[PDB]
RNA sequence: GCUGUCGGUCAUACUGCGUCGAAUACACCGGAUCCCUUCAGACCUCCGAAUUAAGCGGCGCAAGGCCCGGUUAGUACUUGGGUGGGGGACUCCCAGGGAAUACCGGGUGCUGACAGCU
RNA sequence: AUAGCGCAGGUGUCCUAAGGCAAGCUCAAUGAGAACAGAAAUCUCAUGUUGACCAAAAGGGGAAAAGCUUGCUUGAUUUUGAUUUUCAGUACGAAUACAAACUGUGAAAGCAUGGCCUAUCGAUCCUUUAGGUCUGAGAAACUUUCAGCUAGAGGUGUCAGAAAAGUUACCACAGGGAUAACUGGCUUGUGGCAGCCAAGCGUUCAUAGCGACGUUGCUUUUUGAUCCUUCGAUGUCGGCUCUUCCUAUCAUUGAGACGCAGAAGUCUCAAAGUGUCGGAUUGUUCACCCGCCAAUAGGGAACGUGAGCUGGGUUUAGACCGU
RNA sequence: AGCGCGGGUAAACGGCGGGAGUAAUGACUCUCUUAAGGUAGCCAAAUGCCUCGUCAUCUAAUUAGUGACGCGCAUGAA
RNA sequence: GGAUAGCUGGAGUUUUGUUAGUUUUAUCAGGUAAAGCGAAUGAUUAGAGGCCCUCGACCUAUUCUCAAACUUUAAAUGGGUAAGAUCCAGUGGUUACUUCAUUGAACUGCUGGGAUUAAUAUGACUCCAAGUGGGCCAUUUUUGGUAAGCAGAACUGGCGAUGAGGGAUGCUCCUAACGCUUGGUUAAGGUGCCAAAAUGCUCGCUCAUCAGAUACCAUAAAAGGUGUUGGUUCAUAU
């Protein structure tokens, strides 16, 4: 798969509400962090004896993940997440046919 | 070798309709024009039909029915000897004059002549105008299978209709002068490109000027006189509507012919 | 070791001929169908006798091979090589399955061999020959019946050679509608000219 | 220990034991009609009050 | 087995023989007012808006008319009950039904027949008659004597 | 009786080959300055007006195809009934429905809107 | 609508174009032609109803296109609902038809909510980012961190979604004839036995004796196939002992046929009245030898026969070797 | 600290090869590959599937026993 | 093994020109059975006619036989919808929709026309809950298998939940479904005796040193016979 960086699309935001150009980045997750309620509840729960509480997931089937595009408006700097269908090869460098 | 067109080839062979076989109708573009949705139920979608034959330009308003298509009003460039213009029937000027001459006698038929004067030359125009009032008469453009270049004669007859005050939807991009120049389009309506060619060619040659434009020499029309005709044709149009072998042999007769041979 | 042919008498299954789906090709034992003098013209050899089944059956390819080799050897001794034609009409196109040695599971089986299906009233063999013979040619097909399963009536038809035409309707030949070996072709008034 | 995979036996006999047909009603239901159309049926009904 | 929107369609969705190519224009100029019967026949030539296979060849009532489609209510047995199902479908896949057209003719003659009596006192009792038993007449012509046939083999 | 433009049914309307077409009219056809198109004015586009040969239309052909009917045939097949027949394979009767090639008797079109022509 | 560990195959992808629109053009293949050049290069005409091609299985569909080539673009966008398909008429996914925006292409009609249509995928909890001059942390402000409301992603392929290796011959419990290992029953491919046809063999002569290529039966003394009976038990091999039954007769009786001179035989009919043995090796059943004899035929009776024996074998617990 | 990185250790657990050609046979040459390719010995063994292996011996007759013979399914050194 | 729907019971109501496992009248959809190959696709036998042969080539017209994953054509049996009081026509109004336009569209007010507008039969929601989720058999259709009292499906009917009479005897075949009974009549099936009723009447065939004897059903074949009883067709009484 190959995708351009510039991209005209709709701007769901207060000023525009029309087609502007956007900047296409990829979306990565970002770090899981501490002090979030589920992480705090997981930490108190696993302190003590009794092994560990929650299931550790073992057996993956999928090779791929769904490719999210992070869009980013040029003018107003609104962002959103477009999902795209699954693939192994992704890039958004150029080199056209 | 096996050679062309078997007995079993003709068994399989489907036919295209007939006006595809004859080479006239595009049934692809016909289906797009003739549809008018089912929210409208029984409205009739009108279309302008401009057809360039040799020596003549036919122009019709047409809606469709199940039995066949049905003509609302016709126009021909062979009429224009009535309204001043003697010769040059095929050209872009005459195409504009036919489309104008049609567009009046749609309105006069319905009874809508005083409303919609339109806009008499070559400047850009759509009908957004007239508010709080009856909407202008909608009509599409079917070129047919005339190949759609910048210029050609058909968008002459489109601009003739827009002057007449039929609501044709149109972009500007397939007019002459294109980024757009209106006064270049005025040259084509008034026949200035035709006069300028005669002005160029007469000083060059007598032989080309005799060979081409022989009807212009008969009917006595000069290079200067051309722009007067097609201007004065318009005022003439706008005070006017229109005003009027062998045979088969029997099977007794066929077996007769066998014993001759 | 092939099976006994009581196993595959009856037309239990839909036809399953050698195609792109079948792929396992066992090849037949009859690749010679016609026999005797093949090349005789229709004006010779007017008499004829068919061998006709009364019974709805399968017949193996080997049983057709056996029966033609029986019948033509009876011809060679009695009435010579060159006063008969002997056609096998039936072809084996149905392919026949074996499962061979949990008991089931892998029950669907490989293609063993070929076999021919046969209606009631269907014609199996036909000897075309001179009217001199015939009575010898009947007893060639009383012999050939023993190689097949079931019963087959033997049937002297009333028709000139291998044609539609009755041997009454052939001779009224002179007027010249009829003109090829093993096939009297009807000239039509249909054209062109 | 199989067991039978599937059957349609006694299902027609079960259904016919009771094949109810919905009662006919005057004035057709408008669920799934055009929103543009059904806007003008509200504006219609208002204008005669 | 396998289930897909068009499974087992093969023969069912086949265009026909020598019937290939797009819909004609006169079939595309038919109007369908809501409260009217239509048989849903799907032609595979147009893949846009074709109905599901079960509805193919089903007569039912037009409830909506979208711009490029026709909402048809058809009905469908599901074991114990009929249920009226509402299926939109493209204009090409709908035919005009001809199932009602005897009844539509019938009422115009029948209502006009009851109308025109007035003072003669109607009581016509207008009704179709199912062709049962014939009455008797004498009949006479050329004859043939047949007998039963002896068997022949051929 | 015809010719044109937009169509309807979409082979009774297609294909091949051969003869004949009053009058408009379609058409071939002449030119490249501008509009416009390419390797290329052949196509396309624009401006024109010095031969029915083709296209187009009618007709023919023991033509192919296609369409229609008769045969094929109350045959093949099939619904309900049988303490019918038969060792089985299959087949017959009763009460009903009922095809398809092969092959020869006739066909080769009909038509709506609008403008014109013996 | 419809099943099987039925049949032939396919999926966990691929693609800023192979998406979208418009325009122009026509494909595979054949025929006749053109320096180097042929069976295959490129160019040209004629014919070409799809016989090519459309990302991939198979099937539908398609010719001024849905194919090929070029131009311009991002509708593979935003807001949430309805319907169809599976169906409990629940969900997911997939798709269809509108509504309200905003853009693309085209002269315009229109067409476009990814691929011409049929496959190409994922709940709760948790984490994560996007959006709001947003809501709350409950004594009140300010201000980090946190918790919310709405929409995506991170994944469960046992795909309506536990977090998971062996061994037991030292074994245990609840049950199962819904389910194997014996007999019996249906079946008879396999095994065994008997017919039909007649190419040849038999110095000569198809049939004294034989019998290919074919083809029709019988049997339950072999072995499968099956799972009806039996799992709150019918005591699983073989031998010994003892009785009876069958005939598909090895011998004995009386016949018939011969390639029957005699002697010796081979074939067939009536025949089950009488008889069918002693030993070496093996747990053997079978087998193979030494010998005798008129002859040392084949079988059944819960694969006769364990409250009849025996316990060599198989099949508990001890132990040894090899893999 | 451990785990890596670098040494030692088999009377530690354990492991110990195929293919053609060449005076019937292959001393001998070539070749692919392993950490090493089973050495001394012993064998149809209480250990050999094919197997009641092959050849002697004991017997009138031996799937038994003994003595040799080994490409040994799957012998072998605390 | 559950949950869910269906099948079932009970408790309430609404309500009687409306319902139907049926036909007819009219109208559609379908690609099985058969048929087809001198029609495409795929398989296939045979020859004909197109510098000396020559089988070839390929072509042209014919021919033998075929297809669950081939088809021009195409049944029966089944499936859909319609057949009026929830209808038809005429005329006015409402509307941001639609139209070039009181042009349409849908909805509404009034005014006419019409009482069952094919046949036959016939009165037609809501709640709560049980049991059940091992099925088996038969006629026709049919898949795997050599076949099976084998395995797996389609339509209807049974057995299971069900006795009575018949098939000697049999859960599934035939007749026929059951309150206690008196009389009459039949069904399937039978009438020599067991055994209620014919050693009844009438016309053929058969002699078995293993006759034969009643559907499902308790087995029989290929091939023979100068045993006897008829038929078909030739040749001189055979």
């Amino acid at each position: 798969v190959n995708v351009p960086k510039l991209r005209n699309t709709f701007c769901k935001g207060p000023k525009c509400r029309k087609h502007q150009p956007h900047k296409v980045s990829q979306y990565k997750k970002g770090k899981d962090s501490l002090v979030v309620q589920g992480k705090r509840r997981y930490d108190r729960k696993q302190k003590g004896f009794g092994g560990q509480t929650k299931p550790i997931f073992r057996k993956k089937a999928k090779t791929t993940k769904k490719i999210v595009l992070k869009l980013e408006c040029t003018k107003c700097k609104t962002k959103r997440l477009l999902p795209i269908k699954r693939c192994k090869s992704f890039e958004l460098g150029a080199e056209k046919k | 070798v096996k050679a062309l067109k078997n007995k079993a080839y003709f068994k399989r062979y489907q036919v295209k309709y007939r006006r595809r076989r004859q080479g006239k109708t595009d049934y692809a573009a016909r289906r797009a024009l003739v549809l008018q949705d089912r929210n409208k139920y029984n409205a009739h979608k009108h279309r302008l039909v401009v057809r360039l034959t040799n020596k003549r330009i036919i122009c019709q308003v047409v809606y469709s029915t199940i039995e066949g298509d049905r003509v609302l009003a016709t126009a021909e460039s062979t009429e224009l000897p009535r309204y001043g213009v003697k010769i040059g029937l095929t050209n872009y000027a005459a195409a504009y004059c036919t489309g104008l001459l049609l567009a009046r006698r749609v309105l006069k038929q319905l009874g809508m002549s005083e409303t919609f004067e339109g806009v008499e030359t070559g400047e850009e125009y759509h009908i957004e105008e007239n508010f709080g009032e009856r909407r202008p008469f909608k009509v599409l453009l079917d070129v047919g299978i005339v190949r759609t270049t910048v210029g050609n004669r058909v968008f002459g007859a489109m601009k003739g209709a827009a002057d007449g005050g039929l609501h044709v939807p149109h972009g500007i991009k397939k007019f002459p002068g294109y980024s757009y120049d209106p006064e270049a389009h005025r040259a084509r309506i008034l026949g200035l490109h035709v006069a300028d060619y005669m002005r160029q060619l007469k000083e060059e040659d007598p032989e080309k000027y005799s060979a081409q434009f022989s009807q212009y020499i008969k009917n006595k029309i000069e290079a200067d006189d051309i722009e007067a005709m097609y201007k004065n044709a318009h005022a003439q149009i706008r005070k006017n509507p229109d005003a009027v072998r062998h045979v088969k042999l029997t099977k007794a007769q066929r077996r007769e012919r066998v014993q001759q041979k | 070791g092939r099976r006994p042919a009581r196993c595959y008498r009856y037309c239990k299954n839909k036809p399953y001929p050698k195609s792109r789906f079948c792929r396992g090709v066992p090849d037949a034992k009859i690749r010679i169908y016609d026999a005797g003098r093949k090349r005789a013209d229709v004006d010779e050899f007017p008499g004829v006798a068919h061998l006709v089944s009364d019974e709805y059956e399968q017949i193996s390819s080997e049983a057709l091979e056996a029966a033609r080799v029986c019948a033509n050897k009876y011809m060679i001794k009695n009435c010579g090589k060159d006063n008969f034609h002997l056609r096998i009409r039936v072809h084996p196109f149905h392919v026949l399955r074996i499962n061979k040695m949990t008991g089931m599971r892998g029950a669907f089986g490989k293609p063993m061999g070929l076999v021919a299906r046969v209606d009631i009233g269907q014609i199996l063999m036909s000897i075309r020959t001179r009217e001199s013979n015939v009575a010898t040619a009947v007893t060639a097909l009383r012999r050939a019946a023993f190689k097949f399963p079931g019963r087959q009536k033997v049937f002297v038809s009333n028709k000139w050679g291998f044609t539609k035409f009755t041997k009454v309707e052939y001779k009224k030949q002179a007027e010249g509608r009829i003109v090829d070996g093993v096939g009297a072709k009807w000239i039509s008034t249909k054209g062109p000219l | 220990a199989k067991s039978k995979n599937h059957t349609n036996h006694n299902q027609n006999k079960k259904a016919h034991r009771n094949i109810k047909k919905p009662q006919r009603k005057r004035k057709m239901s408008t669920k799934g009609m055009c929103p543009k159309f059904l806007r003008n049926q509200r504006a219609c009904k208002r204008g005669m009050m | 087995t396998s289930f897909g929107k068009r499974a087992r369609t093969r023969q069912k969705f086949s265009k026909g023989f020598r019937r290939h190519g797009m819909p004609a224009v006169s079939r595309l100029l038919v109007i369908h007012k809501k409260g009217d019967y239509v048989d849903i026949v799907c032609d595979p030539s147009v893949q846009k808006g074709m109905p599901y296979s079960y509805y193919h060849g089903r007569t039912g009532i037009v409830f909506n008319v979208t711009q490029r489609a026709v909402g048809v209510e058809v009905n469908k047995v599901v074991g114990n009950r009929v249920i009226k199902k509402r299926i939109h479908v493209r204009l090409e896949h709908v035919r005009k039904s001809r199932c009602n057209e005897l009844f539509l003719r019938r009422v115009k003659e029948n209502d006009a027949a009851h109308h025109e009596a007035h003072l003669k006192g109607e009581s016509i009792k207008t009704k179709r008659q199912i062709p049962g038993p014939k009455p008797g007449c004498f009949v006479s012509g050329t004859m043939e004597v047949l007998e039963p046939a002896p068997f022949v083999e051929s």
